[PDB]
């Protein structure tokens, strides 16, 4: 989600 | 050989891409200073992009490329490529399983941007 | 010396992925067999794939990348580099104009898929 | 109500492009009789034309254009305008978020051709 | 009445794209405020894109298209059509003969981009 860090 | 490691200019930004050519979903993670900047995740076997983004290298330059499938690492190929003095390619493979053709996640890094 | 030419395995797909790099509208062609097999056309300066595609060499293997901005071919480099005697990558840079930072139509062609 | 989905004169030639508005890799296929006949991808939030193909509409005349990101369909919205009786557009928006612009892949049909 | 004007939003971005069904070379020039803000030439009998950019619609938003060939004007039908309240077509068509088919220069205009 963001922590993770998914990015496109 | 310590593979997927590459040191570029500091503070500088670059693109990284990951295609995928495997049944199994790919994840890489893109890391700037040892930290995780960005993570991508897709499964393809038609070479999809499964994720593009622009980061930047930071005080160290440090950037590396990790590999992993349903948990399991993938073994990693790379090098880094300067055409006319200028433009820079950093190439990722990675091998999943056992036929070796390490395409199955294919990540290309490229700088400068702009 | 020429640039942007590539002789690819015959009958093999392969991807073929542009970046831009530049105030001006890139148009990138890539042709097989000198026939047009897929056009990407865009403008940005933030690394933006403006294009990716699978294509077939076909019979004769080969492949050419074309830039031109404005109508106006661009200045190519090229080269090719092969990982672990498997991975294939065919890299294209062009200049449309003054500053020779050669991103402004990055192109990446990558072999085998699947 | 169906979307995307547009019956134009058989065995007619048609243009089909489209446009990327969005951080997400689009990919965009185009189905003729309902047989995939084109697939265009991207990355741009500039309003790159990711991919441009000249189509036949065939027996059945039947086109279908569809919008995935990363494997996951986006919410399309469609129209055809005529002018002058003459000129047709076959519009397509899609989505592939939450913010409803509904430009993240943008694909326009247009005939006749010549 | 007035064909090829368009109002949009101040201070928008959009794109404009141009394709080309004649044997006449096209020119296809794009005003904003009543200025020249863009200029496609080229010629084509296959739809091919003669040109792409992004502008600005300015403090006006008085978007306008003109088509001429070989200094002719065309005559031009047009239209703007908006997707579930968001999206948005400026079309334009031009004929530069006498066959009626309004195709010779074919300019969509869309946003929002991003
Ligand atoms: C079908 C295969 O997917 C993997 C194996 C599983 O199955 C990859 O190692 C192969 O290269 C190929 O893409
Ligand atoms: C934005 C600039 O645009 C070009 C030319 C015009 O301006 C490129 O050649 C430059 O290197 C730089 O990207
Ligand atoms: C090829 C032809 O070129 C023009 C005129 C000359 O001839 C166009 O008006 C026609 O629509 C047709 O495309
Ligand atoms: C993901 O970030 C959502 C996405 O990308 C934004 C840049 C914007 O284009 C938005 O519309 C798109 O859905
Ligand atoms: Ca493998
Ligand atoms: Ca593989
Ligand atoms: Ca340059
Ligand atoms: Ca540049
Ligand atoms: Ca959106
Ligand atoms: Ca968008
Ligand atoms: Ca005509
Ligand atoms: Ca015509």
């Amino acid at each position: 989600k963001k922590c993770k860090l998914c990015l496109k | 050989a310590t593979q997927g490691v590459f040191t570029l200019p500091a503070n500088t930004r670059f693109g990284v891409t990951a295609f995928a050519n495997s049944s199994g979903t790919q994840t890489v993670n893109v890391l700037v200073n040892n930290e995780t900047a960005a993570t991508f995740s897709g499964q393809s076997t038609n070479n999809a992009v499964i994720g593009t983004q622009v980061l930047n290298s930071g005080s160290s330059g440090k950037v590396q490329v990790q590999v992993s499938v349903n948990g399991r690492p993938s073994d990693l190929v790379s090098a880094q490529v300067i055409l006319t003095n200028e433009l820079n390619f950093a190439l990722v493979g990675s091998e999943d399983g056992t036929d070796n053709d390490y395409n199955d996640a294919v990540v290309v890094i490229n700088w400068p941007l702009g």
